[PDB]
């Protein structure tokens, strides 16, 4: 996250850190005690699915404070329409091997209904994006979780003010000062409405974070609510990676 | 009704035939008798931040 601030410990309790062989891979969002939403591209190069770990209740990567909860990832589900190395359909649904325990430091973000998200949440201007990603373009990643308030653009305005499909939205700033960044992909774009927070976007990727003339690109979660809900009602399948038809 | 100001619902809104609307709440919440408000029914409902909810309690 470029140009944000430290998320005070416990204020982003849905944030997930994804690790592969102990190394930071991506972020994610907890939406229930066994389900995490992330970005499909996070998984393009995984060789051994057994070494993927999700961590909830994380804050300062330098220390263990006892609020962290680690889980193996049992299933990584990607839409059939996602093509590795690209932006469109950049979403993944992750089933944990065992539920996390909800606590003051581990709470799911609400996955909204599609209508509500389209009719209401899409018009809330500012939302929060978070992660342990790079603090600057070509810079070191963060040791404490960072958060940034970003404004959402209508797609016509994004194209003017700068490919952007109906499966994405732009949010952020065109001056290079404030953006999500490498190391944040998969993390939440969370939107507040009347006292509750909801998942509206996933940090995706483009050519380079914090670039003058370019906004951050987020997966438009409202397009996937039915897809996600159906998968959460399904039984697990052998083999970690599952490609699931979309729509 | 639901397309305008969320139908007055705090959370989710469905239109029905007539001038009819029903609000609904996510799992872990119940709808109050006002027909619009949602109140938690569990300790850790989705989308609430416990350290901030207890700072305001
Ligand atoms: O290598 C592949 N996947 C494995 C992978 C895993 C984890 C992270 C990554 N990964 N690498 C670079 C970034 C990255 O820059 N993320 C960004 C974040 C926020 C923003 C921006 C970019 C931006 O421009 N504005 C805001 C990223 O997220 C890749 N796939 C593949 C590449 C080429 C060809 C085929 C497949
Ligand atoms: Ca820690
Ligand atoms: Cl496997």
């Amino acid at each position: 996250i470029v140009g944000g601030k430290v998320c005070p410990k416990g204020e982003c309790p849905w944030q997930v850190l994804l690790l592969v062989n102990g190394a930071q891979l991506c972020g994610g969002t907890l939406i229930n005690t066994i389900w995490v939403v992330s970005a499909a591209h996070c998984f393009d190069k995984i060789k051994n699915w057994r070494n993927l770990i999700a961590v909830l209740g994380e804050h300062d990567l330098s220390e263990h404070d006892g609020d962290e909860q680690s889980r193996r990832v049992a299933q990584v589900i990607i839409p059939s329409t996602y093509v590795p190395g690209t932006t469109n359909h950049d979403i993944a649904l992750l089933r944990l091997h065992q539920p996390v325990v909800l606590t003051d430091h581990v709470v799911p973000l609400c996955l909204p209904e599609r209508t509500f998200s389209e009719r209401t949440l899409a018009f809330v201007r500012f939302s929060l994006v978070s992660g342990w990603g790079q603090l600057l373009d070509r810079g070191a990643t963060a040791l404490e979780l960072m958060v940034l308030n970003v404004p959402r653009l209508m797609t016509q305005d994004c194209l003017q003010q700068s490919n952007i499909t109906e499966y994405m939205f732009c949010a952020g700033y065109s001056d290079g000062s404030k953006d999500s960044c490498k190391g944040d992909s998969g993390g939440p774009h969370a939107t507040h409405y009347r006292g509750t927070w909801y998942l509206t976007g996933i940090v995706s990727w483009g050519q380079g974070c914090a670039t003058v003339g370019h906004f951050g690109v987020y997966t438009r979660v409202s397009q996937y609510i039915e897809w996600l809900q159906k998968l959460m009602r399904s039984e697990p399948r052998p083999g970690v990676l599952l490609r699931a038809p979309f729509p | 009704i639901c397309v305008n100001e969320n139908g007055g619902c705090e959370q989710y809104c469905s239109d029905h035939t007539g001038t009819k609307r029903s609000c609904r709440c996510h799992e872990g919440y119940s709808l109050l008798a006002d027909g619009v408000s949602c109140t938690p029914t569990v300790e850790y409902p989705c989308g609430k931040i416990p350290i901030l909810e207890k700072r305001n309690a």
